[PDB]
């Protein structure tokens, strides 16, 4: 089935790699080689994954649990009932999201517009290679790699916050906090100008520009434009990510010791030093 | 605003503002019958 | 610049203001009144709130007084804000979105600081005014009552706190790949759709099997940031009230293996 | 009545209202935040 | 027993329930919203309006919602005004999900990503209802900043190197303060103008001559850009099909 | 004299206000602080 | 607005500044008498 | 005496009396941080 | 503004900031009389 | 004296004496926290 | 901007900053007389 | 003579200030930091 | 910047950076003197 | 030994000093991070 | 670019890096009579 | 020779540039991380 404005923009061309063999849709999914390579990995990754519920306790949903090989193993592989299926998900995963962003440059190049979707995606994939690989790789063992189950990667969260005393003090935390919430605010200010300019009351007109710019002037004092809110949003959220990533990059691989205790430099600054 | 009305708002603005102090004057000498508020050598 | 005040946001700034100033105050006065302490401190400094025998009345001004005075004046500056964007969205004959998704955030910010210690009884668990001290707050209550992890709307805050950032990053890298077809004019385009939201729908159906238009994504970015605060405030308000331990809720609800 | 000249009466008067009101409420919280002026809660001298 | 709604039931139990009901419901409300433009669905070879659907189809698609806007016209969504299902293209194989192959010239038969939507043939108008999107000659009290370069008289070069022309004139939009679009004279056939979009060019900083780039389309495309009926105003089906042209040149230039 | 040429009078006025209430409410507040001057609290000398 | 309504403005500004500085003098003069803030040597 | 012709006499006052301002505020607040002069606390000597 | 107010400018500066040194020293006299604030080789 | 042409002296001294207060407040706020040289809280030479 | 004007500023600010020179100078000088800042090699 | 052709001697003053103030001051907080040269809180060779 | 402005700015300018090594130098032996910062083969 | 027609001089002269002074800080730190080579703090050979 | 001022660059430019290396030859030089950091057989 | 005609003849030599120096920072942290070649702790054999 098709849109009432997609069949003029169903054209050949645009693929990165493959040629014609994959340039078709199924349905409304564009599927492409890289889409070929996404439904391949996806289906690798979620069938092991099923397996290795399997192979667990239990079979609640919050309880599946895929653990990665213990921190003994090092960075070595491990034997697939002890890490190495939660490797093998790992990397297929991995390429799963690597083909996925590639799927999109593709859908990208046959629309013609830019790659910012994909490029933004990258941040994503990015995050979760830096802590399952990049991470444990500088740790030194696969083992501080996240649990792939819905509550033991919070468990993994927890404890991992919790082995530097208080992750609250983490400098690069406290930014990425910031940049979440002020992701949040930014995106509820956003929508709820689009839609007040867009659904005035019943009975008004629609407004434009100059409204939704004077609304803001008017109640906090600036504004930022049409186009500068979307590329502020965008920078706001790659921002946190970016932070996020910093974070824990210092978080074991750097700096091993307590958060808290880290700020002592401030109130042993010479101008405060009594 | 003209003169006369300026004239009269502050006619009226000065009657108010008496009549304000009043009340809070009166609302204040009754407090301080009732417990004054500055402490002495050896306190309360 | 030209901001519009009016009475409701005289009042607002007034209140506001005599908040600021009292704790502040109050923080300066902590370190004896010392700038240097104070810098050196700053982040350690914090308006703690009263203590749990106080009950709901008015606590000593050393022993919370402040502190229930501070953060009465900057409920009520909250509050005249919120009447300030409804009004000023009113003024422009606009939608009062703005208003109902602050409305939200003044929800959570009243169930950790008003409503749970009104329904709890006392004052002793509320946000005391400091970075670190509010920070330590955020931790000593998540140890106390069980692991937050384990609250289910801590979980769906968390989801859509999430999906807040990840919905900006989609709509704003959209908006900047059909920049080059007029896609930042998005009211314009919502009334006469054009070729950037033809084509931003596209991309998005054949990426995921299922698009939106340029009306309904601000409605689902609207909704995603206003049910985080909701949630996170169902939660807090649960916290302790019915639920004094999540984990062990979560172990009754299978969340977890039980001990 | 000079001084009415150069303010605006409306403006004047809102901002002196608010700024009355917002004094007399932080007043009568610290009286009731004080031992020995809380009314309600009324102790010995 | 402090919870406790029964046996095993409890409160946060209960208001979790009651979050998942509104938010299968919230779920819902979102998706008629999308289905706002666009539905519904068509057949991809027939045209006809044919898809697989479920019982929701009955909620699925809301009643029209009207737009009141400031000229008196309204706008209507969904509209259900459906593109022609004949297009200058056709399939390269006969299944439904096989693309499109161009019949001739793509960018001037508008497929793919030279396509355009069927917008109002009306400029973009400002709260006093002058156009939005007017020339700088027409608009004496507007200026570029000091502290920027102004476009104008500067070379038009595309991603080879060959000279399209010359900067002329830019337009600005009076709702928005920005500029949309750059006025060029082309170097063939003096005294033709053709429109370029602001955000395809991008400046080549130090050139000597800061060289506008555009990485579009190559110099031999600029003859072929959509014309403009006004010279001081532009629609929004000419803003869309110039935009449109501008953005199929990344796809089409180089066939 | 020839000073409300320079600045403006009603800004003048009001941010003169603003700052000497401003002013005033610090130096209570720091009297409430103490112990000697806390006239509420009222502690023996 | 001009320079004859700035004299009267000072002339009023003068006589309101005064008023405010003698009202202030008297309280302070009530707060000496009651409780001095200046310390002797060995404190109070 | 061209100090008035190079600066703006309407920005200059207004930045020296808040700097003034911010200075003496914090000059007291360091002598009552301090224990000997502390005037409303009054430690012995 | 001009060059005769800024003559009058710079007379009304150069006599009140006389006047504000000249109360800052004899404030500071009057500290320096209450308690000093250079200490000696032992302390104060 | 080349240095007032290029450099306008309007600004080089604003900014002159920003740096200067800003680099004396911090060398006495050194001072200060330092045990020998307090003035205020004299301790023993 | 201009060369008398530019140079009439260096000498007014050479007149100025060896005023301000000597005021520090002498400053210095009593602080150093009240307690040195190098220490011995045994300290202070 | 010809690095004032290619960088803007306002420009090149104003950085090579700043860079030196800044390295000046690093420099100075290090040997604070240091037991040796601590000159304010001096210890014992 | 023109080529006489560009030389009359390297003159006086190595003229000003003579003069900041050689009080760069100075300080540097003074402190030399005072505490050497170079460590023999056993330490300090 | 043309290589400057490629690069930009001024960006050539602002980018390799930048990266000369970071090294030589480096350096500086890491020397100062072992006992041998640390002079402010000072050991044995 | 011109090809003879490009060329006065790379003549003085060596010319500079070349005083650049003199420079950190002699202190390394200084360094290594200091202390070495090329260990024996035994170390340090 | 014609691979400097079918790569950019600056990002060519600004890549490999960028790329020796990070394998030479690499190695040598390496190398100091390594026992037997850290010649700044300078283990014995
Ligand atoms: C021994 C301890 C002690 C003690 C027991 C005690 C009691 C109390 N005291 Mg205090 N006080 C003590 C000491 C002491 N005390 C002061 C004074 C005072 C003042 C002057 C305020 C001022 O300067 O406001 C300065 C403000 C001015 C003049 C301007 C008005 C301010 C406004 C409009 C606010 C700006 C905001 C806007 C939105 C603008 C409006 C808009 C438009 C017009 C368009 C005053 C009204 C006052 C209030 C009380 C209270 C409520 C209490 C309580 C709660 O017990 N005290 C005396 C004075 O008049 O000083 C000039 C003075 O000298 C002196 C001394 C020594
Ligand atoms: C002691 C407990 C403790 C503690 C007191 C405390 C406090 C707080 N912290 Mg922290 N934190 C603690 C623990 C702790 N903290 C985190 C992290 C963070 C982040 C990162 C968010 C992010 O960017 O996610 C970025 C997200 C990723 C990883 C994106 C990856 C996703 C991809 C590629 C896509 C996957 C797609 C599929 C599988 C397909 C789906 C298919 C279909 C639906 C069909 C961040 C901003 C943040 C939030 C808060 C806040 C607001 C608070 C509050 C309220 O106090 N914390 C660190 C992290 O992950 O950094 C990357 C991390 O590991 C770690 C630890 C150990
Ligand atoms: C031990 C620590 C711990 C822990 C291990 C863990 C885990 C994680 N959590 Mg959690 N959390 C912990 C504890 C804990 N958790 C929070 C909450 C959240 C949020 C906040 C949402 C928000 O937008 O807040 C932000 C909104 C607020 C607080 C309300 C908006 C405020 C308004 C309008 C007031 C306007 C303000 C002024 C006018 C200025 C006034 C001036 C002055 C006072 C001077 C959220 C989404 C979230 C995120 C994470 C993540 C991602 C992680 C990871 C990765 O570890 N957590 C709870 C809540 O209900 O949030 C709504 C809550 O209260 C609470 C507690 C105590
Ligand atoms: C505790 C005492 C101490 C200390 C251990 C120390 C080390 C050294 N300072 Mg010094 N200095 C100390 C104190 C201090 N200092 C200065 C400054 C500056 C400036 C001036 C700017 C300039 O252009 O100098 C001009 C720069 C020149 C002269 C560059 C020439 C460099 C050469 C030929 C090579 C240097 C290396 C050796 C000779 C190795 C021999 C070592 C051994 C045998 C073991 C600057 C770059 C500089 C160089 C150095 C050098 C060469 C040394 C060596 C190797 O001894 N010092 C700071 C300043 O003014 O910054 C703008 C500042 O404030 C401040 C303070 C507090
Ligand atoms: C970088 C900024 C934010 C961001 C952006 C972002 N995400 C994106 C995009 C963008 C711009 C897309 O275009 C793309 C998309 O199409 O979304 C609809 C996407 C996307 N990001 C998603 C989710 C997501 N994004 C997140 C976050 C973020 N992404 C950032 C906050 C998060 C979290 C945790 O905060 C999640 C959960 C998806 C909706 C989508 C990814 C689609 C995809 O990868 O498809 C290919 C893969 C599959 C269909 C399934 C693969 C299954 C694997 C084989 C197994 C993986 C197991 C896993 C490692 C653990 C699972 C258990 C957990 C409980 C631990
Ligand atoms: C949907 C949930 C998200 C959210 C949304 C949200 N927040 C919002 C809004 C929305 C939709 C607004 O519309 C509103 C806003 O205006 O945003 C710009 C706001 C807002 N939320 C804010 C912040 C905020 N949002 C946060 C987060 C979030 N809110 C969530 C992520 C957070 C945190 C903790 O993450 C914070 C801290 C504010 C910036 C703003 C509300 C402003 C407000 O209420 O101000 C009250 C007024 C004052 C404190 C007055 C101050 C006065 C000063 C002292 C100046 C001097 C005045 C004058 C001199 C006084 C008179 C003196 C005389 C009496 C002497
Ligand atoms: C279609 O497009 C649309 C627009 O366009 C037409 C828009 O416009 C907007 C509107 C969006 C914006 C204008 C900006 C959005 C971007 C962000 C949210 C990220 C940037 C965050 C900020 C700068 C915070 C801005 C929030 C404000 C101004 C709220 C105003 C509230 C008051 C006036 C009440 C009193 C103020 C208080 C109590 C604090 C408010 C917060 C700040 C002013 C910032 C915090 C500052 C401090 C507390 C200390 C720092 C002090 C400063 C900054 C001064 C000193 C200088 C320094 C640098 C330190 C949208 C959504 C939009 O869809
Ligand atoms: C300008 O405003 C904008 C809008 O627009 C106007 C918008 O819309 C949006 C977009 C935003 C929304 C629509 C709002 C909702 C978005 C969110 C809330 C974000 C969260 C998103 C989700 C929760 C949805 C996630 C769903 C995903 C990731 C899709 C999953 C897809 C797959 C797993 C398959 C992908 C398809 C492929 C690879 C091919 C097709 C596959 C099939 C049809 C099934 C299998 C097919 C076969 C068996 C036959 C073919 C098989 C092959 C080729 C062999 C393969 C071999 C194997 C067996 C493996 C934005 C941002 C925007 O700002
Ligand atoms: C255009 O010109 C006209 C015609 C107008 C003429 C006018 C001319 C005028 C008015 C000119 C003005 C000239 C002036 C005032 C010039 C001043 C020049 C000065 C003072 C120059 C000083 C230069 C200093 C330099 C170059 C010093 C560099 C030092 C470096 C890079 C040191 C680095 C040290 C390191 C990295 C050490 C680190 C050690 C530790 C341990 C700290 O590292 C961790
Ligand atoms: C010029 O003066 C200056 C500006 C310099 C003064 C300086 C001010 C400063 C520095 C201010 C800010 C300081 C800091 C560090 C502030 C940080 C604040 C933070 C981070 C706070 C975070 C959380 C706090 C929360 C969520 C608290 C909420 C509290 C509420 C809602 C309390 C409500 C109380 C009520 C309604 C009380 C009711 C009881 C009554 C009074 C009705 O009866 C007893
Ligand atoms: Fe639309």
């Amino acid at each position: 089935a098709l849109l009432s404005f997609e069949r003029k923009y169903r054209v050949r061309g645009g693929t990165l790699i493959g040629g014609d063999l994959f340039d078709f849709w199924v349905g409304p999914f564009y599927v492409g080689f890289f889409g070929v390579t996404t439904l391949l990995f996806t289906v690798l990754g979620t069938a092991l994954i099923v397996w290795g519920a399997a192979l667990g306790p239990s079979w609640t949903f919050w309880q599946i649990s895929i653990n990665p090989p213990d921190v003994s193993y090092g960075l070595a592989m491990a034997p697939m009932a002890k890490g190495g299926l939660w490797q093998i998900i790992t990397f297929s995963a991995i390429g799963a999201f690597v083909s996925w962003a590639l799927r999109e440059v593709e859908i990208c190049r046959k629309l013609g517009i830019g790659y910012h979707i994909p490029f933004a995606f990258g941040f994503a994939i990015l995050a979760y290679v830096s802590l399952v690989v990049i991470r444990p790789v500088m740790m030194g063992a696969w083992g501080y790699g996240f649990p792939y189950g819905f509550m033991t990667h919070l468990d993994w969260v927890s404890n991992t916050g919790y082995q530097y005393a208080n992750f609250h003090y983490n400098p690069a935390h406290m930014l990425g906090i910031t940049l979440f919430f002020t992701t949040c605010l930014a995106l509820a200010l956003h929508g709820s100008l689009i839609l007040s300019a867009a659904n005035p009351g019943k009975g008004e007109v629609v407004k434009g520009p100059e409204h939704e710019n004077t609304y803001f002037q008017d109640t906090i004092g600036y504004s930022v434009g049409t186009l500068g809110i979307h590329r502020v949003g965008l920078i706001l959220a790659l921002s946190a990510v970016v932070w996020s990533i910093i974070c824990m990059i210092l978080s074991g691989p750097i700096y091993t010791g307590s958060w808290p205790d880290w700020w002592l430099w401030w109130q042993k600054l010479p101008f405060w030093n009594h | 605003i003209t003169e006369g009305e300026a004239k009269e708002f502050h006619k009226i603005f000065t009657s108010s503002i008496l009549v304000f102090f009043g009340v809070a004057a009166f609302a204040h000498l009754l407090v301080w019958i009732w417990r004054p508020w500055v402490p002495g050598p050896n306190g309360y | 610049g030209p901001i519009y005040l009016g009475t409701t946001g005289v009042l607002s700034l007034v209140f506001g203001f005599f908040a600021i100033e009292i704790i502040g105050f109050n923080l300066l006065a902590s370190v004896n009144w010392s700038p240097m302490e104070f810098g050196r401190q700053f982040f350690w400094l914090g308006l703690e709130p009263p203590a749990a025998e106080y009950g709901l009345g008015f606590a000593p001004l050393a022993e919370g007084g402040w502190w229930q005075i501070a953060g009465f004046f900057l409920t009520t500056s909250i509050l005249l804000w919120w009447v300030r964007m409804y009004r000023r969205a009113r003024a422009l004959k606009m939608g009062t979105h703005t208003a109902w998704a602050f409305a939200s955030a003044i929800f959570l910010f009243l169930s950790l600081g008003f409503i749970r210690p009104l329904l709890m009884g006392n004052f002793s668990e509320s946000v005391p005014f400091g970075i670190f001290p509010h920070l330590e707050w955020t931790n000593s209550f998540s140890l106390n009552y069980g692991n937050f992890f384990y609250n289910p709307f801590h979980m769906l805050s968390i989801a859509f706190l999430y999906g807040s950032a990840l919905l900006f990053a989609m709509h704003g890298a959209t908006i900047l790949a059909v920049s080059r077809l007029g896609g930042d004019r998005e009211v314009e385009q919502i009334t006469d759709r054009g070729t950037a939201a033809e084509r931003a729908a596209l991309f998005w159906r054949w990426t995921m099997g299922f698009n939106a238009t340029m009306e309904s994504i601000h409605r689902w970015a609207w909704w995603f940031a206003v049910l985080c605060t909701f949630t996170g405030a169902i939660g807090i308000l649960l916290t302790g009230t019915v639920v004094d331990n999540w984990f062990e809720w979560g172990v009754k609800h299978g969340l977890a293996p039980a001990p | 009545w000079r001084i009415w000249q150069l303010f605006d009466p409306r403006q004047a008067l809102v901002g002196l209202a608010t700024f009355l009101f917002v004094l007399a409420l932080l007043i009568h919280f610290i009286l009731l935040s004080t031992e020995r002026f809380n009314w309600l809660e009324g102790a010995s001298t | 027993n402090k919870g406790d709604i029964t046996g095993y039931m409890d409160v946060a139990q209960v208001v979790l329930y009651a979050f998942w009901i509104f938010f299968a419901g919230l779920i819902i409300y979102l998706r008629r919203e999308d289905r706002r433009e666009g539905y519904p669905l068509e057949d991809a070879i027939s045209g006809k309006i044919n898809s697989l659907q479920g019982l929701g189809s009955v909620f699925s698609i809301a009643r029209p919602k009207i737009f009141k806007l400031k000229t008196g016209a309204t706008y209507a969504a969904p509209n259900f005004k459906r593109d022609a299902v004949a297009i200058k293209a056709t399939r390269t194989a006969p299944t439904a999900g096989a693309p499109f192959e161009p019949t001739g010239n793509p960018m001037t038969d508008a497929v793919g990503p030279a396509a355009y939507a069927l917008r109002d043939e009306l400029p973009d108008l400002t709260l006093g209802g002058q156009p939005a999107i007017v020339p700088l000659r027409v608009a004496p009290t507007f200026s570029v900043a000091a502290e920027d370069t102004d476009p104008r008289g500067l070379p038009v070069v595309d991603r080879k190197g060959a000279v399209a022309g010359k900067v002329t004139d830019l337009w600005i939009d009076r709702a928005s303060i920005a500029i949309r679009y750059l006025e060029v004279e082309l170097a063939a056939t003096p005294g033709r103008k053709v429109l370029l979009p602001f955000a395809a060019t991008r400046i080549n900083a130090k050139t000597k001559s800061k060289t506008v780039t555009v990485q579009s389309i190559l110099a031999r495309h600029f003859a072929n850009v959509p014309t403009i009926a006004k010279t001081d105003s532009i629609t929004r089906r000419e803003e869309d099909k110039v935009m449109a042209y501008y953005s199929s040149g990344y796809l089409y230039s180089d066939r």
